[PDB]
């Protein structure tokens, strides 16, 4: 019935989301970025991207996404 | 007629939909090759206008005109199941690409998975939260379904609102994840498989959330009866499909592939 | 199958015209391109 | 030594991993023998096998990447 | 909100010969004309783009 | 809508010679198109 | 009224007519491309002086014949016309979505003809394998326009498959079980299931190719840890089902035609025919890697794919023998449609048998990427599909139009086409065995005689095509209106007259239990 | 907690006609398979029609795959041309 | 190489091509017989005024129609798979040669002992020496010892190609990032021709393969000369 599924929603499901939210928020600190190495299997550029200067990924994050030549 | 099936009024939306497809595809071509977004933005606009008017007309035909007899509803049930099956097979192709690449990592990767230089996301942090969010939304949508069958307007709306809120939370968490990820779509086959498979999934979450929002407004306007609410059923089936694809992504790409 | 007599019978001469025009509609444009391949 | 013998580790038409493994083995052994100032002649079997099996362009690209610090295999 | 489905049933069942995509009134006509004009105009623009792209 | 032989089609069969012209343009345009595309590519 | 009827259709018959017109037009394009192929090969040396253009012509020839001629005619045309009539249904389940499956095809075709007009075309083969199809070896828009053409064709066919499966399952008379539906209806349902499952996998694969070309993904690029062979698996996982998709509606039409012109009320061994089509459909998903016997896969994998592929001969042979057993004891009417169907049975058998030769991976090493393969599929696919289409077309033209064809002209047409296709393709077996590669613009001098003969055959088939257009003109020009046809008791699609009214089965059939 | 309409309150058009006919045990829209009579001349199958003719399909024996199709006209009962089962039109 | 008006396979140069010829002869006899039976039965069904139009029972005849084809397929598959497993069987090669496909020519690497490598280009028709073969000759042939097991490794530096030599029973795709293995053994000296067998762009028709098979002593003299 509806009463049973509401009971599961508030008694199990949303508590689970609250506990996973607490777990995530406790581990949300910025990690120390690894040394840049210009590996040839990464930062692939076979054609410029169709936006910006052609060399930045769509959700480029300067802090953690180096360009082919390194961190900005 | 002395059959129960629906003879549909002649409609312009098939043609506007087909032309929207031409404009979106020619538009993507003109964006990738001729440095221009014009055709693409016309195509996206005509596609949204076509889907709005087509599904508006289905609501007019059913809620307002009474054309959805049990035989018609049975056909729509089959149609939605078959559509979901086609979407399962589309995802299967992306899983096949993922397993092909990760089970036999090539020398360019370092002959290992994850590749040399890839730092995967911790699957116990936001990916686990996303898992709890979509599983919870599968429980809340089931509460909504039972509330509607039991004739309870208030609890159907509360349960559906919670389901939509969880879908939006997943989408904002995934957007945040994408921005914080230290790897990109250009980081070899790891980034390719990650972003294309999770990105088509994220698109399906946005589609599913949109479908639930349509059901929320139709419910506010009293369209659904306790017995007749196929749009809600189809949106729930689609939502469960989105959940299940996530669980396979989580186990395959985030956990086993880390 | 059984049918009514032709409403608008197509005589042997009418058939020779239709056949000729049909064949020419296929052959002349392709012929023009193939003849001029050198010029291309 | 004539050519690389059958290796039961790599029994199929795709020999990519056979070339890769012997290249790694040669360079791991060479590093091990050099680091104690030991003798690289100990590494000779792997050198002959990878030289026999590996395309020149693969060897040359891998050598370049080792010198660049971008070789993705562990040596 | 109040249940106004009966009022919409009456509107969409009116014997006026209109197809369902125009039966809501003048706003349906405007939205149809905007859609079809963008589709047809867009298609003509795609053909122009084809003509441009077919040559160096 | 009009029903019956010659009336369930998007082209007229009222006049067999107008029909011959329309069928000529229809099938001829399709058959010609690849020859003219080959010509277009060669003239590049 | 004209725009409402023909652009805004929600009518299965009018949409079927649109598909037949579209397909016939596409067939002219495909045929023109085929004649350009055979003109390049018809004497040693170069004709076009541009082997990239030759490769574009070969690529376009295949896409047009498969996606714009066969599938639109068989599924969109005969399927939309006949399936609702054969089950007494008033239309398709989704009559408005049906119209969008149709209207996606002109844009799809426009994208293909854009691919060929921009840059230097997509000279890839219809397989579109990377890295030749990638952004280095095929820089620019042509391959992306080809990918988009296939996306639109794929959406059209997936939505069509949903429509046909729903219609066939949900819209029969309540007394009619699945085992009381005609074989053509079975053939369309099975075809639709194959489309629903196979096309999404193609869509995934060509989407990966799109992203490798434009978003710096490396699914198929070894520099990023990708693999060109992954593309081949995804393509062929679709592509083997696709070849059964192309023939299954043909098998359905052949069953109807052989039954009708043998004067029988029913095909021989109905449940065996259903079993055979379902068996072919199922086995069709587990055999794809027989397209990849030279790529370097493991011996045990080759052994499995040889063995699984050979199994398909068993249900296929049940159908061939069942057609023969339907002729057995018949009062045979030597109609032009019967001639097409008998040509089908023989030519399909020849092509199926050369398929069994190719299934043997060992021998396939020598035959792969040769004219032996081209000969195999022009028998089973090209002749099989086309002969089933022409048989269905001359059989059902009077239903669709209300007018009769000239039977003597139709027999002349058959005779010319039979000579032309056999003169074109039979010698390609010798070219294959003797080692001539496919996808070649020119050949070593030894191969001249059989290429010359093959190219002469191609012109005979062109004469047949031109005559077909005249024959259709002559029927519409003369206006011989149908009165009666025989065997309506076992051919429901005829029982509303010729042509049937816009709306049929407004009052459904009465069928009791 | 209420506020959701019922089919009885809100169904309209053909859906409502089907809903009301089912409550009366009537099948005007041909959703159900009719049960055969013995099909003799004294006890013919009674075939309803809104007009003067209707197509009958006869499954002569259980599990036949072949259906026999024919127009049944108003007037004297007609017989299935395969099994001779009698059918009578009842406008 | 092929010769004018040729109907069948090039004469076998290797034991595995011999096996394939015998296996094709076996399989073609079956193809002919089944093709002929179907045509004959069509003609038999169509040549009598006698009729039987009532329902026919299918059960008995479908046993024949499934069992007999199953037996035939087993009789094709058994020898087919025997040859498949022969062409995989562990051989001890005495020589490894690499070939790399390019747009549009082959390169060859003999790196067992010396770093020998060279490129192999089609001779243009305008440059053929009298009596030489249009589209088939190359500038630098693949010199190999006869009557010896050779390991060929095949890859590509650009797009897909396919390295083929019909008279030896050979066809191995050339895939960038992949090293595909095949075995070559010639029973005879001579020149053996093949052609690129995966579409690789505009000059696919024009990048042939020529093997030059010579006694070991002459192969060694050739290798020694290359220093
Ligand atoms: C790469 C792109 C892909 C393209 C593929 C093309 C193939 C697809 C074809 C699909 C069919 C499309 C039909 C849609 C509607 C047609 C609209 C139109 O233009 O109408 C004029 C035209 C008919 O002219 P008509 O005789 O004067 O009829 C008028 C009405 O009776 C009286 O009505 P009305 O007076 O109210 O209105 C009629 C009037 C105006 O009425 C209107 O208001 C209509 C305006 C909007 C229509 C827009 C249609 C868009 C079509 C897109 C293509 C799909 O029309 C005209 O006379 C002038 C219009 C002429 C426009 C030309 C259109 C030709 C079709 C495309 C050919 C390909 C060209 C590409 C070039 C390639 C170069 C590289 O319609 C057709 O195009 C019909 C097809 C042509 C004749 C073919 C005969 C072949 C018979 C063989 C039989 C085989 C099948 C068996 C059938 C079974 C029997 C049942
Ligand atoms: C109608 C429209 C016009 C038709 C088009 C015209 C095509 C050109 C005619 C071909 C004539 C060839 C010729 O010069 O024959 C001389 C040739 C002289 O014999 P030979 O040079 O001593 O060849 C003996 C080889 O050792 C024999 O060994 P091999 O390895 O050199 O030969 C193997 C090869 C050569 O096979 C043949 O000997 C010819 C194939 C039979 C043709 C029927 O057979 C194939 O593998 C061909 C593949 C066929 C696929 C399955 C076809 C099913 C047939 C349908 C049966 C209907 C029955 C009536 O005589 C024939 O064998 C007649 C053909
Ligand atoms: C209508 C389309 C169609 C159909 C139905 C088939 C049917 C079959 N095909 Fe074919 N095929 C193609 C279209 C088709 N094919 C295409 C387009 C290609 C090329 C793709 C490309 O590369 O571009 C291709 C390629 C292709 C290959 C790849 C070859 C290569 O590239 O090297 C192989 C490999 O096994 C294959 C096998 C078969 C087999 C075994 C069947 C079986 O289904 C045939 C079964 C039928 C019979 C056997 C005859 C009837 C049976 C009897 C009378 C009973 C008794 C018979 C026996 C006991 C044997 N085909
Ligand atoms: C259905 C599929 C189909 C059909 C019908 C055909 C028809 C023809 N094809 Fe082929 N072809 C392919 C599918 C098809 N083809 C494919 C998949 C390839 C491989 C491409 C690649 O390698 O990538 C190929 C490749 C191919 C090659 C090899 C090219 C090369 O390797 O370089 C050749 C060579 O001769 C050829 C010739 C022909 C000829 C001469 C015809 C015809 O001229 C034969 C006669 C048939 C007709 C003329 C059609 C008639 C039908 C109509 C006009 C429709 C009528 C409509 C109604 C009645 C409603 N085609
Ligand atoms: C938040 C959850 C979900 C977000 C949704 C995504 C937002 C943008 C686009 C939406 C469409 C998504 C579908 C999947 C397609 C491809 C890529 C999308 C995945 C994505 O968003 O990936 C991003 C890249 O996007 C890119 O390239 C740019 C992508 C934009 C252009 C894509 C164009 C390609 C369209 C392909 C069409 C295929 C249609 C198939 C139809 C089949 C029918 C048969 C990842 O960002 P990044 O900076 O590399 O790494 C993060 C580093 N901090
Ligand atoms: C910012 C947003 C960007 C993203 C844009 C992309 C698109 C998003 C769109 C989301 C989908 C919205 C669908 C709304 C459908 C409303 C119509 C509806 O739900 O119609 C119902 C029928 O269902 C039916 O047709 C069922 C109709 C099924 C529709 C299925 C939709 C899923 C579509 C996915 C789109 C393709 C994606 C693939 C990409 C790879 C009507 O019947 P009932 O509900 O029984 O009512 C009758 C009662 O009132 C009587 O008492
Ligand atoms: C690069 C980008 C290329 C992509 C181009 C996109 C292609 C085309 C543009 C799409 C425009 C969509 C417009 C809306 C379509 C709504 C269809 C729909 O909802 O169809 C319904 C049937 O399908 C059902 O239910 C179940 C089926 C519902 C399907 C909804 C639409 C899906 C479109 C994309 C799907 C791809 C699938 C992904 C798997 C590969 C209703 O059928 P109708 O016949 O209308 O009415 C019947 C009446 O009785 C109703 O009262
Ligand atoms: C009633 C119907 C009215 C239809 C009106 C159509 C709306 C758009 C018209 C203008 O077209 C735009 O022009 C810009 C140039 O002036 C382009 O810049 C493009 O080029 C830039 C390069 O500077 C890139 O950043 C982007 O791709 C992009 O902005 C842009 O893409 C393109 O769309
Ligand atoms: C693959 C399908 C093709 C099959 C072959 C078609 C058969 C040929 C049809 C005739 O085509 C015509 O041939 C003429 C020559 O006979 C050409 O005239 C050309 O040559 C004439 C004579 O030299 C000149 O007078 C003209 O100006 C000149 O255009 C003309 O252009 C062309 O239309
Ligand atoms: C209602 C029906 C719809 C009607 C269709 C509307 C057609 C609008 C025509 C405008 O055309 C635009 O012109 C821009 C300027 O000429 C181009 O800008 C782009 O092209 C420029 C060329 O200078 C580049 O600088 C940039 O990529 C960018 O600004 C752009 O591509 C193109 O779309
Ligand atoms: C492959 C070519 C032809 C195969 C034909 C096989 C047909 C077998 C017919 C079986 O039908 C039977 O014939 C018998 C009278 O003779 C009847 O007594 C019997 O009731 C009936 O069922
Ligand atoms: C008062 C009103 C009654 C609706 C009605 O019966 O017309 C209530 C019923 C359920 C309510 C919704 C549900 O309680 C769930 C949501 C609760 C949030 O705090 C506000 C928005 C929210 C989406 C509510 C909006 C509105 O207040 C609703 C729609
Ligand atoms: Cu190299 Cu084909
Ligand atoms: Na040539
Ligand atoms: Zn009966």
């Amino acid at each position: 019935g509806a009463r049973t599924w509401r009971f599961l929603t508030f008694g199990l499901a949303l508590p689970s989301v609250a506990l996973c939210t607490l777990n995530s928020w406790l581990h949300s600190g910025h990690r120390e970025r690894p040394a840049f190495i210009p590996y040839h299997h990464l930062r692939i550029r076979t054609k410029p991207f169709s936006w910006g200067d052609g060399n930045h990924t769509f959700f480029h994050n300067p802090r953690v996404n180096p360009l082919p030549t390194g961190y900005e | 007629q002395t059959h129960a099936y629906h003879m549909v009024n002649p409609s312009p939306w098939p043609l506007t939909g087909a032309l929207s497809a031409l404009l979106m595809t020619s538009g993507l071509t003109m964006w990738f090759h001729f440095n221009s977004m014009t055709l693409l933005m016309i195509g996206l606009t005509t596609n949204m206008l076509t889907m709005y008017q087509w599904w508006r007309d289905v609501i007019r035909e059913s809620t307002f005109q009474g054309h959805h007899t049990p035989a018609v509803q049975k056909g729509l049930r089959y149609g939605m199941i078959l559509f979901i099956i086609s979407e399962v097979l589309f995802f299967t192709g992306f899983f096949w690409a993922f397993y092909h690449s990760s089970l036999a990592p090539t020398p360019e990767l370092g002959g290992c998975w994850p590749p040399t230089g890839i730092h995967p996301l911790n699957p116990l942090e936001v990916p686990l939260l996303n898992t709890s969010v979509l599983l919870a939304s599968g429980v809340s949508i089931t509460w909504a379904h039972h509330s509607l069958m039991e004739g309870d307007r208030k609890h159907m709306l509360q349960a559906l609102f919670i389901t939509i809120t969880l879908g939006v939370y997943f989408t904002l968490l995934q957007a945040s994840e994408y921005y914080e990820a230290p790897f990109t779509i250009s980081d070899g086959v790891y980034g390719s498989t990650f972003f294309v498979a999770t990105g088509f999934h994220g698109l399906h979450v946005i589609i599913g959330s949109t479908f639930l929002i349509v059901c929320f407004f139709r419910q506010l306007k009293f369209h659904f009866t306790s017995n007749h609410h196929f749009g809600f059923e189809a949106a729930a089936w689609y939502w469960h499909f989105v959940d299940v694809v996530w669980l396979f992504l989580y186990v395959s790409i985030y956990w086993w592939g880390s | 199958i059984t049918a009514k007599p032709a409403k608008t019978p197509t005589s042997p001469k009418e058939q020779a015209i239709g056949l000729s025009v049909t064949f020419l509609s296929f052959l002349l444009p392709a012929g023009w391109v193939l003849y001029h391949l050198d010029n291309y | 030594y004539q050519t690389a013998p059958f290796d039961s580790r790599f029994p199929n038409q795709n020999q990519t991993r056979n070339c890769w493994q012997n290249y790694l083995d040669f360079h791991r052994c060479e590093k091990a023998m050099t680091a104690k100032g030991g003798d690289v002649s100990v590494c000779e079997w792997y050198r002959r096998v990878y030289k026999s099996l590996c395309p020149i362009s693969w060897v040359s690209t891998w050598d370049d990447r080792r010198a660049e610090g971008t070789f993705p295999g562990k040596i | 909100f109040e249940n106004r489905v009966a009022e919409k049933q009456k509107l969409f069942q009116e014997d006026n010969g209109l197809p369902v995509h125009l039966k809501g009134g003048a706003t349906d006509n405007i939205l149809y004309r905007v859609t079809m004009t963008l589709c047809l105009g867009g298609t003509l623009y795609s053909l122009y783009c084809l003509g441009w792209a077919s040559f160096p | 809508y009009e029903e019956g032989p010659g009336k369930n089609i998007p082209f007229s069969v009222e006049n067999k010679w107008r029909l011959l012209a329309m069928m000529t343009l229809f099938f001829g345009s399709g058959f010609a198109a690849p020859f003219f595309i080959v010509r277009h590519q060669l003239l590049k | 009224m004209f725009i409402n009827r023909w652009l805004f259709s929600t009518n299965h018959k009018d949409i079927g007519t649109l598909y037949l017109l579209f397909g016939a037009w596409a067939g002219m394009v495909g045929t023109a491309l085929s004649l350009l192929i055979r003109a390049e090969l018809g004497q040693p040396g170069t004709l076009l002086g541009d082997d990239q253009i030759y490769n574009v012509v070969v690529t376009a020839h295949a896409f047009v014949m498969i996606f714009f001629m066969v599938m639109p005619i068989m599924i969109g045309g005969f399927g939309n016309w006949l399936v609702p009539l054969m089950i007494g249904a008033p239309d398709m389940a989704f009559p408005r979505m049906n119209n969008m499956s149709f209207w996606l095809l002109p844009p799809s075709f426009l994208l293909l003809l854009a691919s060929s007009m921009v840059e230097a075309g997509a000279g890839t083969g219809w397989t579109v394998y990377p890295p030749l199809a990638g952004n280095l070896a095929h820089a620019g828009a042509s391959v992306d326009l080809t990918i988009f053409s296939l996306h639109l064709a794929g959406v059209s066919s997936i939505l069509g498959a949903i429509n046909f499966i729903t219609t066939i399952i949900n819209m029969k008379p309540p007394a009619m079980s699945q085992y009381q539906t005609p074989l053509f209806v079975w053939s369309v349902m099975i075809t639709a299931v194959l489309l629903l499952l196979s096309l999404p996998v193609l869509a995934a694969g060509i989407t990966m190719l799109l992203t490798d070309r434009n978003l710096n993904t490396t699914f198929f690029d070894p520099a990023g840890g990708g693999d060109p062979i992954l593309y081949q698996h995804l393509f062929w996982f679709f592509g083997h089902p696709e070849v059964y998709i192309l023939i299954l509606p043909g098998f359905g039409m052949i069953s109807h035609i052989v039954t009708y012109y043998s004067g029988k009320k029913e095909p021989f061994g109905y449940m065996g025919m259903v079993w055979a089509m379902m068996s072919i459909g199922f086995l069709g998903f587990i055999v794809w890697a027989h397209h990849m016997f030279t790529v370097g896969m493991d011996v045990d994998t080759r052994a499995y794919f040889t063995s699984a592929t050979m199994i398909i001969a068993i249900p296929t042979g049940v159908k061939v023998f069942s057609w023969l057993a339907t002729l057995h004891g018949g009062n045979i009417k030597w109609s032009p449609a019967m001639m097409w169907a008998l040509g089908f049975i023989f030519l399909f058998t020849v092509g199926g048998l050369t398929g069994i030769v190719l299934a043997n991976s060992s021998l396939d090493i020598v035959l792969h990427d040769t004219y032996y393969v081209v000969a195999h599929f022009h028998y089973v696919l090209s002749m099989g599909a086309v002969f089933a289409i022409m048989g269905g077309f001359v059989h059902w033209f009077p239903l669709f139009s209300g007018y009769t064809l000239n039977d003597t002209w139709a027999k002349i047409h058959f005779a010319i086409m039979f000579v032309g296709v056999n003169m074109t393709f039979f010698p390609q077996h010798f070219l294959g065995l003797s080692g001539m590669p496919r996808r070649y613009s020119d050949y070593p001098d030894a191969y001249t005689m059989w290429n010359t003969i093959s190219s002469m055959g191609s012109f005979i088939s062109l004469t047949a095509v031109m005559l077909m257009v005249f024959i259709i003109w002559e029927a519409f020009a003369s206006k011989r209106e149908v009165l009666t046809v025989d065997l309506t008791t076992t051919n429901l699609e005829w029982l509303n007259g010729c042509p049937p009214p816009y709306h049929t089965f407004e009052e459904p059939t009465y069928v009791n239990l | 907690g209420g506020g959701v309409p019922t089919d009885e309150e809100q169904a309209t058009g053909l859906e409502r006609e089907v809903m009301l006919a089912a409550r009366k045990g009537q099948d005007p829209y041909n959703i159900l398979a009719p049960k055969a009579t013995s099909g003799t001349k004294e006890d013919p199958n009674l075939v309803p029609s809104i007009t003067n003719k209707r197509i009958v399909g006869c499954i002569c024996e259980e599990d036949n795959s072949t259906v026999i199709w024919f127009w049944l006209h108003k007037g004297e009962a007609q017989r299935c041309p395969s099994c001779g089962t009698h059918y009578k039109l009842v406008p | 190489m092929a010769y004018p008006m040729q109907l069948g396979f090039q004469d076998a140069t290797s034991p595995i091509m011999e096996e394939l010829l015998h296996f094709h002869d076996h399989t073609l006899m079956i193809v002919f017989l089944i093709s002929s039976l179907v045509l004959y039965i069509i003609s038999l069904m169509l040549t009598t005024k006698l009729t039987h139009t009532s329902t026919m029972d299918a059960q008995e005849v479908e046993t024949i129609w499934t069992i007999l084809p199953a037996i035939i397929l087993i009789l094709i598959a058994l020898p087919s798979l025997r040859i498949l497993y022969m062409m995989d069987e562990i051989n001890n090669p005495s020589l490894t040669v690499k070939t790399m496909g390019h747009q549009w020519y082959w390169s060859y690497e003999y790196t067992d002992y010396e770093d020998l490598s060279f490129d192999s280009y089609m001779i243009p028709t305008s440059e053929l020496k009298p009596g030489e073969l249009r589209l088939l000759e190359v500038d630098n042939r693949v010199v190999l010892p006869m009557e010896m097991t050779i390991r060929m490794l095949v890859s590509s530096e650009d797009v897909l190609h396919s390295w083929a030599v019909p008279s030896l029973g050979l066809k191995t795709d050339a895939i960038p990032g992949r090293l595909n293995q095949t075995t070559l053994m010639s029973s005879r000296p001579g020149l053996y021709y093949g052609q690129c067998s995966e579409i690789c762009g505009s000059n696919h028709s024009f990048m042939p393969i020529v093997l030059e098979l010579v006694p070991l002593k002459y192969f060694e003299k050739w290798s020694a000369s290359m220093l």
